[PDB]
RNA sequence: UUUUUUUUUUUUGACAAAUUUUUUUUUUUUUUUU
């Protein structure tokens, strides 16, 4: 198991909280994903926030055991997270995929958007399905920021967040960041925050 | 040849050895040069040729279509289909296909335990369009009871004694081989007793040396 | 009709994309211009193709278009929304 | 454009660093006190490198040249093999490999070549790491003769260790008579370059152990005539040298086919009193050296700074002075004083690129890594670009 | 799904479930203790009804039937006994 | 597999999902081999030590690959709560 | 301020019988003398 150091700490959970990441879902939570911590009155169902926090430490676990970072692929067609997975992208080794995805980015060489990842990250399972279609055929992991509406076909280590709003997507993608410079880099756990603001993140407006 | 896949690379560059060490992994070959280097003694053959023609405002477009068979007398066989506008290249490209999935056999005893397996493990059975094709293990001096197609892919796929038992419309070798094809594949998807214990993973060669034979660049 | 055809208009953007410095928009210096920065094999077509880059030009000056991006354009990067300060967390 | 400083250890041998090579986890440092020392890259940023060092006494003469080859072949096996010419002239190799949980370095030494051939007085070595080109790896070392070793290295033999150097071929001295081989190296392109101490570079093909070409020196009359070091681009077929003349630093770069000449690195202007000699270096050229990449090209002069030079431009990218502290501006000129050398004195030794990210922090992954060596013996590691 | 406990599941997830599709069946039907409001003595009760039960002694109604559980009239204090 | 004199043979024993316990055959591309760090002090990686988690394609085509890998995850040592026995 | 708005439709029956098509692996030079 990892150390006490690694776990939410309350600045972090008030960052959390700020963004509004553990809003789940109003109609409702597919009991594929048993993740909440019991339903809002006249609203939504809120989010077991701990076990997020734990599963982004598995994802980046699991990112930081990959032996080359590049071959990491961010996926976004969502508007919203594009900027975001470009400055995860930046920050760490994985290399981005904005915008449209065109088929066959993972299966078959000729096109140039061919990549051979060996893991992969989504931000939205409904929005790039085609993205984790194609990581069925090739043998890919598939680590989604998953809402509780949102279906769950071919996706491990599943991070059960908010996918609506702005301040969400930046957010969990910074943390991620965060926690794969802690492991296997530079900054200490405990002593150092990190002053780079999550601000960094999020859409263009305009 | 100037391999393109990180596949390409590890068996040009002698990492990976056996199509054994592929196969445990389950990585999906895309290049036909990999199999050919793993295994020397593959050899082909073409099984059927038919004509078919799309009806056209003009006349007709009659392509043939070729169901080419390769393997070696070893547990390993890969059924290959492709149509083309002319003969030559139609098996040639099934030639391709056929060596890019190629697929296992674990093929074992009929009952007695004895120097080397001659007959399937199981009984297994593969369905394809009506045709179904249920191959059944048979003792020693048997050799293979099946129709003449069916027969040669088995005896390419390294088994001696074997009994078939098929149903529905076997005069079309297409639906009947690839039938054929798939049951010879399920023999390993399908739990026998001596395969209850746990082993522990191996790491892949592909996860392994990554960053020793990844996709290089040297523009100069 | 009057439709420019494949070869001048990606071609246009093309040199667009790696020539933004020079291509002022008038037609007859791009016409000339053409003619210096690249090999074009009959007149006509160099002529459709300055047109072309003429256009484009006229069209870049209002937004920046969907398809085209030659260096300039890029600085807007990690200085691309720290942008207006409202003026006058909690609580 | 700028490189950060992520490291540097200071007072590492007792004498003079002379070489230092590197591989995927640690940068091997040859000396002339006679200690084999490697310096862990995997470092946690705030560290002293001294915490990960692992001496090894190996020859009292000391150590100038030594090379490592870090790879795999059957399954997993961690071949990690560093080869070293003394001062004496006699040839060593040991196989470096580590302890399962205490992770404490131990230096296994390996006797693979006989006696006979060990007592050949070498100078230069290098490991052509092959690609299943050849059946296993490739081997080629220099002497005071100039008939330059190849050996066609076995590190299996029916899958069990058992190392064996069979000899591919010697290709004999030059000119007659004979000159000192002063360096040497190997592409994956197949071609031997041998560098000698009187401007001469005997380019020979490996196959049949047949010279293809050869240059000789631009100085025609001495002035330090002798070659410093002979490198090659990766794949790609440019090649390049350094030579002097009356105490300056001189690069010239050549195609490894035709062997017509591309381009003589240089920097003109008025503090080198007009200059005729369009020269790149105001001292000697130590050291020069290729990245992973293959475009651009590192050169370390004796006079301190670090010049970088992009082979597309063909022309210098950035300075930095490896010895006294001068970054930030750069009025960028060779200097020459009118008795000879520059008022800059230091003493660089050698300077190496590393692949992107062998290093851990911050400038790892992101960037290509840098590693360079003093006389003042405080060897440092160098991040790169500073946009990530 | 896939892989749980249904020896031991939770209260949560049990009660909400109907009286015949529970691991062990068992009904949803306390007995209750009502005093009524003429007399002071008690009178023993099922909470559903059935029939439209009146007093012991001081015969008056206690409780009215309905679709499914007992309609208590007026205000009568109860027990779950 | 072994034959008269022990002697082991059948090329190639395949892998087992951590789920379900069904062989992953060569041609089923839909299955995932999860691989994960091993942490010490202040975290950290560790690199060339991992635990690795093989999974079956037709638990990711059915959707529910997410649950098993959390079961798997906390019974052998590297997270509390998150899966639940106790539905 | 769910929000605008639409209007219809003859007669044309037939065409003699028989009448296309099929194969598998791929490969080109010339020149004596001192």
């Amino acid at each position: 198991s990892l150390p006490a150091t690694f776990d939410l700490t309350p600045e972090d959970a008030q960052l959390l909280l700020a963004a509004n990441t553990h809003l789940g879902a109003r109609n409702v939570q597919v009991h594929q994903e048993p993740y909440v911590f019991n339903a809002r009155p006249d609203g939504v169902h809120v989010i077991n926030v701990g076990k997020t926090w734990e599963k982004l430490v598995l994802a980046a676990r699991i990112i930081a055991a990959i032996p080359n970072p590049e071959d990491v692929v961010a996926i976004s067609s969502r508007t919203f997270g594009q900027r975001a997975v470009l400055k995860f992208a930046a920050h760490t080794g994985a290399t981005p995929i904005a915008g449209r995805f065109t088929p066959g980015s993972f299966t078959n060489y000729i096109t140039r958007s061919f990549k051979e990842p060996r893991l992969v990250i989504v931000t939205d399972p409904r929005s790039d399905a085609q993205a984790i279609k194609e990581a069925s055929y090739v043998n890919i992991p598939v680590i989604a920021l998953t809402d509780l509406d949102s279906p769950s076909e071919f996706v491990d280590v599943a991070i059960p967040c908010n996918n609506r709003g702005k301040h969400s997507i930046g957010l969990i993608w910074y943390l991620l960041a965060r926690e794969v410079l802690r492991l296997r880099g530079a900054l200490v756990d405990r002593t150092q925050p990190w002053s780079i603001m999550p601000d960094l993140y999020f859409y263009r407006d305009p | 040849w100037v391999p393109v896949t990180k596949l390409g690379r590890l068996v040009k560059a002698g990492k990976i050895t056996t199509i054994e060490e592929i196969f445990l992994h389950s990585l999906p070959v895309k290049e036909f040069q990999i199999i050919d280097t793993l295994l020397p003694g593959l050899q082909d053959e073409v099984m059927n040729i038919k004509p078919v023609q799309k009806q056209t405002r003009a006349g007709q477009r009659t392509r043939f279509k070729a169901v080419v068979v390769v393997g070696d007398s070893n547990g390993h066989v890969g059924l290959g289909i492709k149509t083309a506008k002319e003969v030559a290249g139609a098996i040639r490209a099934g030639i391709i296909i056929a060596k890019l999935s190629v697929i296992p056999i674990r093929r074992g005893y009929w009952g007695t335990n004895l120097g080397q397996p001659h007959s399937l493990a199981t009984k297994t059975t593969g369905k394809c369009g009506s045709v179904t094709v249920r191959l059944i293990p048979a003792p020693r001096g048997s050799g293979i009871v099946a129709s003449p197609a069916v027969k040669k892919l088995l005896q390419l796929a390294g088994v001696e004694d074997v009994y078939t038992q098929s149903n529905g419309k076997t005069r079309t070798l297409e639906n009947t081989l690839k039938a054929a094809f798939v049951a010879i594949g399920n023999t390993y998807g399908f739990l026998t007793p001596n395969l209850w214990a746990e082993q522990p993973l191996p790491v892949s060669p592909l996860d392994i040396y990554s960053d020793e034979a990844s996709a290089q660049k040297k523009r100069f | 009709g009057r439709v420019r055809t494949k070869t001048v208009k990606r071609a246009s953007k093309a040199l667009i994309e790696r020539y933004y410095p020079k291509l002022t928009l008038d037609f007859q210096t791009n016409k000339r211009l053409c003619d210096e920065i690249a090999t074009i094999q009959s007149k006509r077509l160099r002529n459709k193709i300055a047109g072309y880059t003429t256009h484009l030009m006229k069209r870049i000056q209002k937004g920046p278009v969907r398809g085209i991006s030659f260096k300039l354009q890029e600085e807007e990067r990690e200085r691309k929304d720290q942008y207006v300060p409202e003026v006058s967390r909690s609580n | 454009k700028v490189f950060i400083a992520t490291a540097n250890a200071g007072k590492a041998h007792d004498a003079d660093i002379f070489s230092v090579s590197a591989c995927n986890s640690f940068t091997v440092s040859c000396s002339g006190d006679g200690y084999l020392k490697v310096w862990d890259n995997k470092l946690l940023d705030n560290e002293n490198p001294k915490d990960k060092s692992y001496s090894h006494f190996v020859h009292k003469s000391g150590l100038h040249h030594v090379d490592v080859l870090q790879a795999i072949e059957r399954d997993a096996f961690e071949l990690c093999l560093v080869a070293t010419t003394s001062f004496s002239g006699d040839l060593l190799f040991y196989r470096i490999t580590r302890e399962d949980e205490t992770k404490k370095v131990i230096f296994e030494k390996l006797d693979l070549l006989d006696s006979d051939m060990k007592k050949h007085s070498f100078w230069a070595l290098k490991w052509g790491a092959s690609n299943d080109r050849l059946l296993s790896h490739r081997l080629v070392a220099t002497d005071v003769k100039g008939t330059t070793y190849i050996w066609k290295f076995h590190p299996f033999a029916d899958l069990n260790w058992s190392p064996t150097l069979e000899l591919q071929g010697t290709v004999e001295s030059p000119m007659t008579p004979s000159q000192f081989a002063t360096s040497v190296d190997i592409s994956e392109r197949g071609l031997i370059a041998t560098g000698f101490n009187n401007g001469t570079v005997q380019i020979s093909e490996l196959s049949t152990l047949r010279p293809l070409y050869n240059f000789e020196s631009q100085h025609s009359m001495n002035n330090s005539n002798s070659i410093r070091s002979v490198k090659f681009s990766p794949q790609g077929s440019l090649l390049a040298i350094a030579h002097d003349s009356n105490s300056f630093g001189c690069i010239t770069l050549y195609e490894t086919e035709f062997g017509e000449r591309i381009g003589s690195l240089s920097v003109p202007t008025h503090s080198s009193q007009a200059s005729l000699g369009e020269f790149a270096h105001s001292s000697w050229v130590m050291s020069l050296s290729f990245n992973d990449s293959g475009e651009t090209l590192c050169s370390a002069g004796w006079d301190g700074k670090l010049r970088f030079w992009d082979v597309k431009t063909k022309e210098r990218i950035t300075t930095l002075n490896m010895h006294c502290d001068d970054i930030e501006i750069e009025e960028d000129i060779l200097a020459v004083d009118e008795h000879g050398d520059s008022l800059a004195e230091p003493g660089v030794f050698d300077v190496k690129f590393l692949k992107k990210g062998w290093r851990s922090g911050m400038g790892a992954d992101l960037n290509e890594s840098l590693c360079c060596v003093c006389l003042d013996r405080s060897i440092r590691w160098f991040r790169e670009a500073g946009g990530k | 799904v896939l892989v749980q406990d249904l020896l031991h599941p939770t209260a949560a997830s049990e009660a909400r479930k109907h009286k015949l599709k529970t691991l062990v069946q068992g009904p949803r039907s306390y007995f209750l203790d009502v005093k009524c409001p003429g007399c002071l003595n008690i009178t023993t009760v099922f909470s559903h009804a059935q029939t439209a039960v009146t007093c012991e002694s001081c015969s008056t109604i206690l409780c009215t039937p309905t679709g499914g559980k007992a309609k208590l009239s007026e205000g009568t204090s109860f027990r779950r006994k | 597999m072994e034959n008269d004199k022990g002697q082991l043979v059948e090329l190639y024993v395949p892998r087992k999902c951590s789920a379900t316990n069904r062989i992953i055959k060569a041609d089923d591309h839909a299955s995932v081999q999860i691989n994960v760090a091993k942490v010490d002090e202040e975290g950290r990686a560790i690199p060339g030590e991992y635990v690795t988690y093989a999974l079956s394609g037709y638990v990711r085509s059915r959707g529910e690959s997410d649950d098993s890998l959390n079961r798997l995850a906390q019974n052998d040592g590297l997270l509390k709560n998150v899966w639940s026995y106790s539905r």
